[PDB]
């Protein structure tokens, strides 16, 4: 006698977001030439600038714009899903009027 | 039109109808997580999920933690948006944290043992940029200040768990409540032996953290991944605050290691009574007064091997030849 929900739209969101991220980090983790391997000395740990390109979000050619893009493409999606998952949500009142 | 209003009083009857489902959780508490990078906040974070999950790159996170309400035996689901350390991405909190959700956010703050008071230092400069991301949204500033009025309310409402202001009680009355996890306390033995940090030093630091927690009008909670230090408690505070919880933790402060004392269990007199076990070092004594952080590791600069230009060497040993 609920209309339920399988999962959350806060799952959907969470789905979503992660599927950006997974889509940023593909390129984002292309591994940084250690260019200085070659040189020895000092066996420090990899930082994020050893495993990956790090800085590249920072160091992208249109300032914040790609990941404002982004998040705003994302906040779009959750607010169309929401406003359908709204409307199908006032059919409860159809059940317990 | 008239049958809109219709619709939306049959909505409304809706809604009155709802009481059997009212009230089993404010749906939007969306509780952000602020601070600067490297402290592993999405592992803190996923930790109190109760899931798993290390892969938050760079920006925006959206972590869903999902509040077990036994006591309604109903459910909620609460947005974790935690944002990462670039002040360069420092424009995405609009994304997540808006005005119409203001009221019903609570920020957090991370904590690192390794750099203490610059973690300190660190924590500061995140507040002022959620002070600033506050500043910008402009509402009406008449419900800002009830707002905060309640918030005031809400601090002077902490009863112990068996008047007049402060000096600097929510120095940042920002009016959303605020609660600082101080994390890594797992490296309490690194501090006091690696890095030297000293028992009366790190007495010191705690008591400093508790101020800027009253100067924030805030509460403190000491914790760490390992050692599981209220890390439930945590929770059980997070959903009182927000979600209405039944709260009835009970304030710890004899140990270090998990001190998470909410806010009315010390005031300034009390904190500074904490305070006057720091013997050595001074009661106001800075955050550099017991920070170190050597130099490691040595980063390349290898005197830049070059030689002189074509023409200036060919002048040069002219000018030779001209000698010789």
């Amino acid at each position: 006698q609920v209309i339920y929900l399988n999962p959350p739209i806060e799952e959907c969101r969470y789905k979503l977001y992660q599927e950006m991220f997974a889509w940023k980090m593909v390129v984002l983790s292309l591994p940084r030439i250690q260019s200085q391997r070659y040189q020895v000395g000092v066996h420090y740990e990899l930082t994020e600038e050893e495993k990956f390109y790090r800085n590249a979000l920072t160091r992208m050619p249109d300032g914040p714009v790609a990941l404002e893009e982004s998040y705003s493409a994302v906040m779009g999606i959750v607010s169309e899903v929401e406003q359908y998952v709204k409307v199908w949500l006032q059919y409860q009142c159809l059940w317990d009027m | 039109s008239e049958e809109e209003e219709g619709q939306s009083l049959w909505s409304s009857i809706l809604s009155e109808v709802s009481t059997r489902a009212r009230s089993k959780l404010p749906s939007g508490k969306n509780i952000l997580v602020f601070g600067e990078d490297g402290s592993g906040k999405t592992t803190l974070m996923t930790k109190l999920q109760g899931a798993e999950h290390g892969k938050k790159g760079r920006g925006l996170e959206y972590l869903y933690l999902s509040v077990h309400d036994e006591d309604r035996d109903d459910h909620t689901r609460c947005n974790v948006w935690i944002l990462d350390g670039d002040l360069y991405h420092k424009g995405l909190l609009k994304f997540a944290v808006s005005a119409e959700s203001l009221p019903e956010t609570l920020v957090i703050f991370v904590a690192d043992m390794s750099r203490p008071w610059t973690v300190m230092e660190s924590l500061q400069k995140w507040a002022s940029v959620l002070r600033e991301h506050i500043d910008k949204m402009k509402i009406p500033p008449e419900k800002m200040r009830e707002l905060e009025r309640k918030f005031v309310k809400d601090f002077q409402d902490y009863m112990e768990p068996e008047l007049p202001l402060g000096d600097n009680v929510l120095t940042h009355n920002l009016g959303i409540p605020v609660l600082v996890v101080c994390t890594k306390c797992d490296a309490v033995s690194v501090l006091e032996k690696e890095h030297d940090y000293r028992d009366e030093h790190l007495d010191f630091i705690q008591s400093h953290l508790r101020r800027f927690c009253l100067q924030y009008g805030a509460a403190l909670i000491y914790t760490s991944v390992k050692e599981e230090k209220n890390l439930d408690l945590l929770y059980k505070y997070i959903v009182h605050k927000t979600y209405g919880f039944h709260f009835t933790t009970p304030a710890l402060v004899v140990e270090k290691d998990a001190v998470f004392i909410p806010a009315g269990w010390d005031n300034e007199k009390k904190i500074a009574i904490l305070h006057e076990n720091f013997t050595t070092v001074k009661p106001e004594d800075a955050y550099e007064d017991f920070i170190v952080k050597p130099p490691v590791r040595k980063l390349v600069h290898d005197k830049e091997l070059a030689a002189e230009d074509e023409q200036v060497f060919l002048m040069k040993q002219q000018s030779l030849l001209a000698k010789q």
